[PDB]
């Protein structure tokens, strides 16, 4: 009753909703349909603009609501695409107050919240259930049960003897979709002094995944919800839109800048600007921040390509401001203390999975830099063995580190 | 043959398209044009003495933009001609300079369009002879050459795709189908079959079978 | 035709092909001047060279072996699944290619597969080429197909988008 | 209110001229009194800075009661008022305030002779850019003058505050000056718009009420780049929404024959180009002789 | 060269719009032109802008009736075709048939926006339905363009019954398509 | 082998023809290559020295006619080929070239080119003054719209008497005039339609 009413007025939003003279989302439903991307992105400002009793519900009780928006996208696209698909994926867009990791407490569970953050660690693609076929072991029965991904489903207990759990799964007949969890960090300036920064878990699903990687500042939309591991509940959020700070414009601007012709100048103007002197070095850093052409040869012995400089001058002379600005300007860029640092730190060291118990390989400092820049300081202050460790990395730009259980190995082109 | 102004600005629309989707140089309607230029300069004349002279506005504004929509229209015409006459220039000396073919670039051509041809082939001779022809030796020094690598004649693709409207007459070609209406009936050399056009239909046809339609004017293209 | 830079590129392309004369000063065609080439003997020729060395001779100079992009592989991942199939690596200019050898050879067996291919591709073409951009507030799938992309079929694709966005343009226009 | 309908309801409080004045918000005191009336109100302090479009749409429905309620007791009785909103299918009302500040934001800042020349070019300019505005089909520049009036009201709220605060305002017996010579705004206070949008603030608070004299006053701003002060010649203004007998009759500016005297006498290349005669630009050398001459005159 | 390279072997939506005008309509005129200067044009029929009479209906071509609409000088009649209850049962008759297209005018999509931007309230039935419909039409008429697409071949096709805009959208890449599996299957022989 | 250069230089020419295509009306065709092109008119000599070569020793020594058929051939393929690849060059430089001409530094232009850019300007002025003088053939392809616009200066300028009016093109400032008097105006760019 009430949620087919639902239905129908996200149906109609959908279908009579136009600006100027463009159905928007009609149309963007059609294309998307048409390159096999299931899914619809929905600006929250047009929602309470049609219709502010939709917005409210949604905004209520979210957890709840949301499925019965994908199912009115879903009949939608079949309509507008079959002449008379899987269950599409709602996105959402919105410009509310954002609200900062830290201050995230029990007077929020269940509601949509925008909040901000960096990205600290991705996991692994999983493989959730969407439509599970099950069969009981005594009497043979066949049933399917469909699941929703949004929290306010388990296996039957009792047959629809039997006894308890009478429930498996043929899983030659069962759909699953993709799941990823990562981990946000709050942002550095908002960190209280004397504080350390909290990290929160979240979970994203189907067209939401591989969207970002550590080290992105990102904004996320989604539901702060709590799950289960003395009465204490476990806070995550469920993501429902993901929006990182990361055409031919901007390829006819470079155009232009390259046609420029003191264009070697200028960029060793702007390799650091406030350093004074030491016009060689500037050079030679806009060099190595460009790099060498690489070289492959048929038989196997490909040369190397990249560049790496050593600066070795007395005291007071900004060769760690040089490394900073290189660290800072560069894309991809690693800034490491060799003292500070370990031979785990750089390179790659063997570990052991501690929830799995499995030797694993984990890279450093090169590793993380590969296809950047790693901006080593205080070489001197580094260990013999750290020392010839960055030897091999460098010769072979391949931290060859694979024995003890595992025979893996990793690329360090830096 | 004179019927009548619209007759004559229909006539000019019907060329503009067949010549913008054909593949080939159409014949030049050297009458229809002269008539409209005349035309087009009796009612300039006209509109300067309407205007040497505010119920009257609007009608003058009518004609300023009627004017306008019939020099725009002439102008793309012969721009369109004169593309054509560029791709295909030395096909149209070929063409000309071979006896058998009855074709005659005079019969093909206006006085504009033959001069701009002309000056067109010796200047790109010029060049090409400056820069390049002149360093060949005596055997591969020939602008138009058919007995190459590669043909040196760019002809007009006589099998090009293009969208036909089956008008009808304004004839044997006439055969009443099975569906209760009647059909023209076409045949593809190539893939020994026989086409049916139904009138008040849109087809998507090679140009060399139903050329001789489009020169009767049955078909249309779109 | 003569002036076309696609038609000339596509010429310049290397064919394999096994001399069964015995000629003296093409050395330079092998690889070193002044040395007489033997006879039986394979190298790799400029289409616009074999295929005149072929038709002209009773015994042609020159004898085209089965090249590499016709291969029974290429067929069978051809008839595979057309679409997933990256044309490009094979060669950049695969239709014209094709095209020129059947003319050649005139084999009606790989007119057939080619046809296929290209209708199959053309459909998915088609897909990518009419899905737009919305400006709402105020592609993987696309960039990944568009990397496999031929010389003929990126300038269709490059045609019909234009064509497309002039007319959503000119219909969406305040 | 200021963009009520484009920011936060604390926001549209905050930037307020008639709030301010009322309040004096520029002291902490202000701001204690403005928390005590929103909590007093009802609405909690987390909702009122969300934004008008995502706050929660009972307090929307219902705050004209609320607002009847609790205002007469903090003096904000006059806050209330009829005014003509217009609204396009599915996009956000706009009232008429709103849609002036806009034009207004974006005619002054959007975007030795030939600094005045590029100054005067620019304004030509902005003209134009307010000018397309006006219609229906560029919303765009609506949203970006509502964002640049935010900006602009900022940035005067926080020149006003240090005014005040450092106590600038030379009193006299016939008028008051306020005179700027540093700070980090000061570039905007070359449009007269703005130098007008700002003696407008300072005009409201404590120069109309609270128990203050009504005299014109002159504002004016320094410009290093060009060495001259934009002095303006304001007029002082009646308690607003106070209908009395005094207040019917207008409050005549005599700004304009006093200048004109004042230039006629004396040479110091005062421009009086301007078609409001209030605004005028004098070298820095002869400000104060000419503030000097000014209050020898006795004509204001 | 002489023409742009967007412009050769098709058309410009500019060029349709400037080809649909060239259609008589009807409207209702505001003014008394019949007599108890006057209008001589070369291009089109002069005779019955000559001969008008207000709120009589009369034919005009339509590029004389919107000029005449930017003065406000005349009421456009909307064609019986543009109506809510056509356009419910032409879309009822593309669903019904998932082969065949519906016998719309050719000049119903050209029309449709020009009307509905220069004269917004001549019609007697609401805009949003309008356009709405309209859209659906436009939905239904893609997808079957999109089926039918797949059965391109070497010798010929049929579209009875394609609007204009529709041809001029598919021009290109039908035509270079069939062109190229025509030319492999020429080379085959 | 001796197709090289002729294949560099179509490369070239192709990415010319992406250049054009890419931009509307800011091409600028790029330097005139003139190392590769005589790169191959070298090479171009040097097998006319082999035919000569070749044709001395048929005529005067020993050559079997095979292998004498086989080099001449060669030869002439080869020949052939760096001849078809200039001429590619050259006739896509002169299409652009009458595009630019059309539509309306040198420095790029080798001076057989900007003779032919002379002469096709002297013959689109000759065309335009025959019996096409009611219709200006150099003029816009964008069919006719609505009859007045409203045309905003972009760059200050002074009262420019134009055969049609004397307008004071004042920067910033709006005209409500006819679509027709205005389009060469527009064409160079002082006017906007806004
Ligand atoms: N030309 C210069 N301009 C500015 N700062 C400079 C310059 N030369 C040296 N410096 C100094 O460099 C300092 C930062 O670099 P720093 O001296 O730590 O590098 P470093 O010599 O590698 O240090 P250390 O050898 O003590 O580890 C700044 O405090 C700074 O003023
Ligand atoms: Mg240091
Ligand atoms: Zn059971």
């Amino acid at each position: 009753d009430d949620n087919t009413e639902i239905i129908k007025s996200f149906k109609n939003f959908i279908l009579e909703f136009r600006l100027d003279s463009q159905f928007i989302y009609r149309d963007q439903l059609r294309n998307n349909i048409l390159v096999k991307n299931y899914s619809l992105t929905v600006n929250m400002e047009h929602l309470i603009g049609y219709n502010e009793d939709i917005y409210k519900k949604l905004s209520d009780e979210p957890s709840d609501i949301i499925p019965l928006f994908e199912t009115a996208i879903t009949q939608v696209a079949k309509r507008i695409s079959i002449l008379s698909l899987p269950t599409f994926q709602l996105i959402l867009n919105s410009n509310a107050n954002q609200i900062p990791l830290r201050d995230l407490d029990s007077e929020h569970v269940s509601k949509i919240v925008r909040l901000s953050g960096i990205i600290i660690s991705t996991s692994v693609l999983s493989s959730r259930a969407t439509y599970l076929s099950i069969m009981c072991r005594n009497c043979r029965h066949t049933t399917s049960i469909t699941i929703n991904n949004f929290n306010s489903v388990s296996l039957p207990r009792s047959c629809l003897n039997c006894g308890p759990d009478p429930y498996i799964i043929i899983h030659e007949s069962s759909k699953f979709i993709d799941q990823q969890f990562l981990k946000l960090q709050e942002i550095p300036e908002l960190v209280p002094v004397g504080e350390m920064p909290r990290n929160l878990t979240m979970t994203c699903d189907r067209y939401l995944t591989n969207k970002v990687i550590p080290g992105t500042r990102v904004t996320i939309v989604g539901i702060y919800s709590i799950y289960n591991s003395v009465a204490i509940r476990t806070p995550y959020i469920k993501i429902l839109g993901i929006q990182s700070d990361v055409t031919e414009e901007e390829e006819e601007e470079f155009l232009q800048l390259s046609r420029n012709p003191k264009l070697y100048e200028i960029l060793t103007n702007s390799i650091a600007p406030s350093i004074f002197g030491n016009e060689d070095i500037k050079k030679a850093i806009v060099c190595l921040l460009m790099g060498g052409s690489k070289k492959i040869l048929p038989d196997g012995m490909r040369l190397r390509g990249d560049i790496n400089v050593l600066l070795l001058g007395d005291p007071g002379t900004a060769k760690s401001q040089l490394l900073k600005f290189v660290e800072k300007v560069s894309p991809i860029a690693v800034y490491t203390s060799g003292k500070g640092s370990s031979a785990a730190g750089l390179t790659a060291s063997v570990q052991r999975d501690p929830m799995t118990r499995e030797f694993y390989l984990e890279g450093g400092a090169m590793v993380l830099a590969d296809g950047g820049v790693v901006c080593i300081d205080e070489f001197d202050k580094m260990r013999d063995e750290d020392r010839v460790a960055i030897h091999e990395a460098m010769e072979q730009q391949t931290i060859s580190i694979a024995k003890a259980g595992i025979t893996t190995v990793l690329n360090s082109r830096t | 043959i004179y019927v009548s102004p619209q007759q004559d600005f229909s006539d000019l629309m019907k060329s503009w398209k067949n010549e913008r989707c054909s593949p080939e140089l159409l014949p030049y309607p050297h009458q229809l044009m002269k008539r409209l230029l005349n035309r087009i300069s009796m009612q300039s004349q006209l509109i300067e003495n309407i205007s040497m002279g505010n119920e009257s506005k609007l009608p003058l504004l009518c004609m300023e933009t009627e004017l306008e929509r019939l020099k725009f229209v002439i102008r793309s015409y012969i721009r369109c001609r004169l593309s054509k006459i560029d791709k295909f220039s030395l096909y149209l000396r070929q063409l000309n300079e071979d006896e058998n073919s009855l074709i005659s670039l005079t019969d093909l051509l206006s006085k504009d369009e033959i001069k701009y041809h002309d000056t067109h082939s010796l200047i790109w001779l010029k060049l090409v002879n400056d820069s390049i022809l002149k360093y060949m030796p005596e055997e591969l020094q020939a602008i138009n050459d058919t007995e190459g690598s590669v043909n040196m004649i760019d002809e007009p693709d006589w099998n090009k795709f293009v969208f036909i409207h089956v008008n009808g007459p304004p004839d044997p070609l006439l055969q009443e189908n099975e569906f209760g209406k009647p059909c023209y009936t076409v045949t593809i050399p190539d893939l020994k079959e026989e086409v049916e056009l139904t009138i008040g239909s849109i087809y998507v046809m090679r140009y060399e079978v139903i050329r001789d339609l489009l020169r009767d004017d049955k078909v249309a293209l779109i | 035709g003569y002036y076309d830079i696609d038609d000339v590129l596509a010429d310049g392309t290397e064919f394999p092909c096994k001399f069964q004369y015995d000629i003296p000063g093409l050395g330079y065609l092998e690889n070193n001047p002044g040395r007489p080439i033997t006879k039986n003997t394979k190298l790799s020729l400029p289409l616009w060279l074999a295929r005149i060395l072929a038709i002209v001779g009773p015994v042609p100079f020159v004898e085209l072996l089965p090249p590499d992009m016709f291969s029974t592989k290429v067929m069978n991942a051809i008839k595979t699944d057309p679409v997933a199939l990256d044309l490009h690596s094979i060669n950049s200019h695969f239709f014209s290619l094709a095209i020129k050898w059947i003319m050649l050879f005139s084999e009606k067996e790989l007119a057939n597969v080619v046809s296929e291919l290209l209708l199959q591709r053309a459909q998915e073409l088609n897909h990518h080429a009419s899905s737009l951009s919305i400006d709402l507030n105020a592609n993987i799938a696309t960039s990944t197909f568009l990397l496999k992309l031929e010389e003929m079929e990126k300038e269709i694709y490059k045609k019909s988008h234009e064509s497309y966005k002039d007319t959503k343009r000119w219909m969406f226009k305040k | 209110l200021f963009l009520l309908r484009h920011s936060s309801l604390y926001d549209s409080f905050y930037y307020s001229n008639y709030v301010n004045a009322k309040l004096s918000l520029w002291n902490e005191n202000g701001k204690k009194r403005l928390h005590k009336m929103f909590a007093r109100m009802g609405i909690p302090l987390s909702t009122a800075q969300e934004t008008w479009l995502y706050m929660d749409h009972s307090i929307k429905r219902e705050l004209g009661i609320i607002f009847d309620k609790n205002l007469d007791r903090y003096g904000l009785q006059d806050i209330i008022r009829d005014g003509f909103v217009r609204t396009l299918g599915y996009r956000g009302s706009i009232s008429a305030s709103e849609f002036v500040e806009a034009l207004t934001a974006l005619l002054e800042v959007g975007n030795s002779a030939q600094k005045l020349t590029n100054l005067r070019k620019r304004w030509v300019s902005n003209f134009w850019l307010s000018w397309d505005a006006l219609d229906d089909r560029k919303v765009e520049l609506l949203n970006r003058g509502i964002q640049l009036a935010q900006d602009l009201q900022r940035a005067i709220f926080n020149t006003g505050v240090a005014i005040l605060e450092k106590k600038l305002i030379k009193h006299l017996r016939i008028y008051r000056l306020c005179v700027l010579q540093d700070g980090p705004d000061l570039d905007l206070y070359r449009n007269p718009l703005t130098l007008l949008r700002l003696g407008n603030w300072l005009i409201e608070c404590c120069a109309e009420s609270e128990d203050k004299q009504l005299l014109p006053m002159v504002l004016a701003s320094i410009d290093e780049n060009t060495d001259t002060y934009l002095v303006a010649g304001l007029t002082p203004r009646y308690p607003r929404g106070l209908d009395t007998i005094h207040t019917k009759k207008p409050i005549l500016n005599n700004f304009s024959m006093a200048f004109q005297q004042i230039t006629a006498e004396t040479d110091a290349k005062v421009r009086i180009d301007n078609f409001e005669s209030s605004i005028i630009e004098i070298r820095r050398e002869d400000l104060s002789p000419f503030l000097e001459k000014l209050t020898l005159s006795g004509l204001l | 060269m002489s023409l742009p390279a967007h412009l050769q072997q098709t058309f410009s939506p500019e060029e349709i719009q400037f080809i649909v005008e060239n259609e008589p309509i009807k409207i209702f005129p505001r003014i008394t032109t019949r007599q108890k200067t006057r209008w001589q044009l070369i291009t089109t029929d002069d005779k019955a802008l000559n001969n008008m009479v207000a709120m009589r209906s009369t034919e005009v071509v339509l590029w004389i009736a919107l000029l005449l609409k930017q003065q406000s000088k005349c009421s456009i009649v909307a064609p019986q075709w543009l109506t809510t209850k056509e356009l419910d049962r032409k879309i009822q008759y593309e669903k019904t048939h998932p082969d065949r297209f519906s016998e719309l005018p050719w000049n119903w999509l050209v029309l449709a926006r020009i009307l509905f931007n220069k004269a917004k309230d001549d019609f007697h039935d609401p805009i949003h339905e309008l356009r709405g419909k309209i859209q659906d039409l436009r939905e239904i008429r893609q997808i079957k363009v999109l089926k039918g697409l797949k059965y391109l071949n070497e010798s010929h096709l049929q579209l009875d019954n394609l609007s204009l805009l529709e041809i001029n959208e598919l021009r290109p890449f039908i035509t270079e398509i069939m062109d190229k599996l025509r030319e492999i299957h020429t080379a085959s022989l | 082998m001796y197709g090289d250069l002729g294949n560099k230089l179509v490369l070239e020419a192709k990415r010319t023809k992406q250049l054009y295509a890419r931009s509307n009306q800011d091409v600028n065709l790029p330097m005139y290559h003139e190392d590769i092109i005589r790169n191959i008119l070298k090479e171009v000599s040097n097998l006319r020295k082999n035919t000569e070569y070749l044709k001395e020793q048929q005529q005067l020594g020993m050559l079997d006619d095979k292998v004498a058929k086989c080099q001449y051939f060669v030869t002439l393929l080869c020949m052939e080929r760096n001849k078809r690849c200039l001429l590619a060059y050259q006739r896509l430089r002169t299409d652009i070239l009458d595009s630019m001409a059309w539509n309306n530094d040198t420095n790029n232009l080798s001076h057989q080119e900007q003779e032919y850019l002379k002469e096709y300007c002297d013959l689109i002025t000759d065309l335009k003054s025959g019996d096409l003088v009611d219709i200006d053939l150099s003029g816009s392809l964008v069919p006719p719209s609505d009859v007045f616009i409203d045309v905003r200066v972009l760059k200050d300028a002074g009262e420019i008497q134009t055969e049609y009016g004397v307008f004071n093109l004042i920067k910033d400032s709006q005209f409500f005039v006819r679509q027709s008097d205005v389009e060469r105006l527009i064409q160079q760019g002082y006017l906007q339609k806004i």
